[PDB]
């Protein structure tokens, strides 16, 4: 078989959270950060990489998102590092309560 | 050509004769379509005809 | 329900009634770190609306 | 740079009608001698293209909305209309999708802009060389966080003209599904003054950007000491495509000859 347009998609999350990489997940990853369409056309690649990427002290260069006003839309990419507001008031500024 | 063959053309297995066109794909078209939506007409991948 | 210090054994498993509350589930995303997650009456996704 | 150029005259919004246009070829397959219905996101028939103007006096470079999808059309000479902007805050919060066409390549480009209130371009006129020249380049100020970027071989395209009646009409469709950014377009010559011509041709598909951010604006841009100028003599028109199904007329050698909206 033969494909037309072909992109790969590499990215490191947490072990527990590959599950949310099928199309048609909750979570934190397929919420927040990455979504995949629910006509996914394509396969899923993922293998245990603690010998690479660890570190003794931590390995803090892998960020994820927590945080967002809604749920981003298939292949959507948030490099917004806004502050989000968790209650009623508005946060301005760097931090607040 | 003029032969029946198992073809497969980028994938697209299949059986039938095939045969020279007269057809006009623009570029970005590679296969052609019946009414019955069978794909009746291909664009070579090498000898672009 | 996901914090008890002490969960009950498989055999005399715990059953808890939750009732007049709100199922705001993202509240533990933080901290919850499911490796199994798995719905059968419902869509994941739905489980908000 | 990033400067204001706030000398223009104030005219009400103006509309025309979308006759016959803002039809696509739906998908890659050829098809010849045949009726084809589809549903997709067009643009409907008969609908109210709003209408902008570039005069000597009038340079009308809005920020306008873009909900699923845009239809855009731009009857030009002299080479006026050169790009677009998309984006949700226009302001580096976000990202943001730049398309120009400048004087030696166009660039497509996909950054944490911070764009002006008034994005241009321009040209130096007749500055006793005899021909056009392309001199000011003020849309954004930093461009640092990009996460697509491409740049087409270069060229010299001309950019000079005074006759009257367009010459040109340049047709785009706009569509931003699941993180992928669609874009459609055709070119056909014309001999018109002053509104979107009456007929009918399919745009083709031409590129497809992988961006995956989010638009909900868009903003084309114009060619033009920092305040007190002279607009080029060009129009481009802007509607919205809806969910709607087409059925669509092949002809013999397969080209979307004829369509008919079914709502
Ligand atoms: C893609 O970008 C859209 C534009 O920024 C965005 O819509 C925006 O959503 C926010 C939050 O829902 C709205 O903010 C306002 O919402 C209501 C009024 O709509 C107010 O009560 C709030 O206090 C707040 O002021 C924006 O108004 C809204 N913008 C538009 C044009 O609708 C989408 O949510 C973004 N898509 C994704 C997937 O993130
Ligand atoms: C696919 O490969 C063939 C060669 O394997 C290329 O076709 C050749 O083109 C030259 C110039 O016309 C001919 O002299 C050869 O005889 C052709 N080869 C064959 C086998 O007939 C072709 O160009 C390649 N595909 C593309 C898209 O370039
Ligand atoms: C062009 O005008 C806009 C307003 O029309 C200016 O934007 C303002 O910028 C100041 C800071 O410089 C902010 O405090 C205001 O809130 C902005 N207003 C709006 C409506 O955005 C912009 O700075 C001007 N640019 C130049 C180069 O003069
Ligand atoms: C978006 O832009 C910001 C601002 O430049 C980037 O933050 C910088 O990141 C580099 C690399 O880690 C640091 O050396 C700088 O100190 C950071 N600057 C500030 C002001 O925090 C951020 O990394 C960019 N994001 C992406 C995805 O490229
Ligand atoms: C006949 C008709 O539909 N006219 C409307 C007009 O009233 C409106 O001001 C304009 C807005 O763009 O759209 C068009
Ligand atoms: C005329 O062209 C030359 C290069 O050919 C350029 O350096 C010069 O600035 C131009 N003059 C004006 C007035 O634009």
């Amino acid at each position: 078989l033969c494909f037309t347009n072909v992109y790969a998609d590499s990215f490191v999350i947490r072990g527990d959270e590959v599950r949310q990489i099928a199309p048609g997940q909750t979570g934190k990853i397929a919420d927040y950060n990455y979504k995949l369409p629910d006509d996914f056309t394509g396969c899923v690649i993922a293998w245990n990489s603690n010998n690479l990427d660890s570190k003794v002290g931590g390995n803090y260069n892998y960020l994820y998102r927590l945080f967002r006003k809604s749920n981003l839309k298939p292949f959507e990419r948030d490099i917004s590092t806004e502050i989000y507001q968790a209650g009623s008031t508005p946060c301005n500024g760097v931090e607040g309560f | 050509k003029n032969k029946c063959v198992n073809f497969n053309f980028n994938g697209l297995t299949g059986t039938g004769v095939l045969t020279e066109s007269n057809k006009k794909f623009l570029p970005f078209q590679q296969f052609g379509r019946d009414i019955a939506d069978t794909t009746d007409a291909v664009r070579d991948p090498q000898t672009l005809e | 329900v996901f914090n008890a210090t002490r969960f009950a054994s498989v055999y005399a498993w715990n059953r808890k009634r939750i009732s007049n509350c709100v199922a705001d589930y993202s509240v533990l995303y933080n901290s919850a770190s499911f490796s199994t997650f798995k719905c059968y009456g419902v869509s994941p996704t739905k489980l908000n609306d | 740079q990033c400067v204001n150029l706030t000398t223009r005259t104030q005219l009400p919004p103006a509309y025309t009608n979308s006759f016959t246009r803002g039809v696509y070829y739906p998908d890659k397959v050829f098809r010849s001698s045949v009726l084809h219905s589809t549903q997709d996101l067009f643009l409907p028939f008969f609908s109210n293209v709003t209408w902008f103007h570039a005069i000597h006096k009038r340079f009308d470079n809005p920020v306008l909305p873009f909900n699923d999808g845009v239809y855009f059309a731009s009857t030009e000479k002299s080479n006026i209309i050169r790009g677009w902007i998309f984006g949700t805050t226009l302001d580096s919060k976000t990202q943001s999708l730049l398309i120009v066409n400048n004087a030696t390549n166009v660039v497509i480009k996909v950054c944490e802009f911070q764009f002006c209130n008034d994005p241009f371009l321009g040209v130096y006129y007749h500055k006793n060389n005899k021909s056009w020249m392309e001199s000011e380049f003020r849309v954004y100020s930093s461009a640092n966080n990009c996460t697509f970027e491409y740049v087409s071989q270069p060229f010299l395209m001309d950019l000079e003209g005074k006759q009257g009646n367009f010459k040109n009409l340049r047709e785009f469709v706009f569509k931003n599904i699941d993180g992928y950014f669609k874009i459609y377009s055709k070119h056909t010559p014309i001999n018109l003054v002053r509104d979107l011509p009456q007929g009918f041709s399919a745009l083709e598909p031409l590129v497809d950007l992988p961006i995956g951010i989010n638009i909900t604006r868009f903003q084309t841009l114009l060619a033009l000491s920092s305040s007190g100028w002279t607009a080029g003599a060009a129009a481009y028109y802007v509607g919205y495509l809806q969910p709607r199904t087409f059925l669509l007329k092949y002809n013999e050698n397969g080209t979307i000859t004829d369509a008919v909206d079914c709502a």
